[PDB]
Formats: C-alpha cells, sequence, structure tokens
C-alpha cells in the first residue's frame, strides 16, 4: 500500500511550490546595496 | 557562492536605541569627565594642615576636594 494519487498529487504539488520557494530564496549578484560610507 | 538571504528580525530599532543612548550619554559625560580632570590636575586637591588659634573655618572647608567643597 503505497501513497494515493490524492496525497501524491499533493506531495508533488507541495514538492515543485516549495522548491519555487527555495530558489527564490536566492539574491542577485547586485543584492546587497550596502549604504556607502 | 549560492548566497542565501538570512531571514532575520529587524535589526535596525535595537541598534538605533542603542546609538542614540550612546550618543546621550556620552554629550554630558566627555564634558563632565573634562571638567573634572581639569579641576584635579589645575585647581588640584587640597592639603592637610591643623587648625590656626583664633581661626573659626566655614563648613565646607573641612573637605578635601574641590567638587566636594563648592
Amino acid at each position: 500500500s503505497g501513497y494515493t494519487p490524492d496525497e501524491k498529487l499533493r506531495l508533488q504539488q507541495l514538492r515543485e511550490l516549495r522548491r519555487r520557494w527555495l530558489k527564490d530564496q536566492e539574491l542577485s549578484p547586485r543584492e546587497p546595496v550596502l549604504p556607502p560610507r | 557562492g549560492k548566497r542565501l538571504f538570512i531571514i532575520k528580525p529587524s535589526g535596525f530599532y535595537d541598534k538605533r536605541f542603542l546609538k542614540l543612548l550612546r550618543f546621550y550619554i556620552l554629550l554630558t559625560g566627555i564634558p563632565v569627565v573634562i571638567g573634572i580632570t581639569l579641576i584635579n590636575v589645575f585647581i588640584g586637591e587640597a592639603e592637610l594642615a591643623e587648625i590656626p588659634e583664633g581661626y573659626v573655618p566655614e563648613h565646607w572647608e573641612y573637605f578635601k576636594h574641590p567638587i566636594s567643597r563648592w
């Protein structure tokens, strides 16, 4: 008895949404824009 | 590389409070300690002497430091 299709689909959807958020955590090389001292 | 944004609480408010607290402490701490060290160096401390006959000093003459006398 493995994953039923409903929980498998939910886990897959949450998986690529979590991966999208995780890649969205990355910053651009311009950041940080530190104020000039 | 792969820099990740460290999620942290806002650190502007506590740093601003500490900065302004240090500024407002020092803005009066520096002149009072300059006055104290100029009193110690230039005006200077007192000297112990025995009471002469026929002199009744004031109360503030019974103390040593000029700030204490004042």
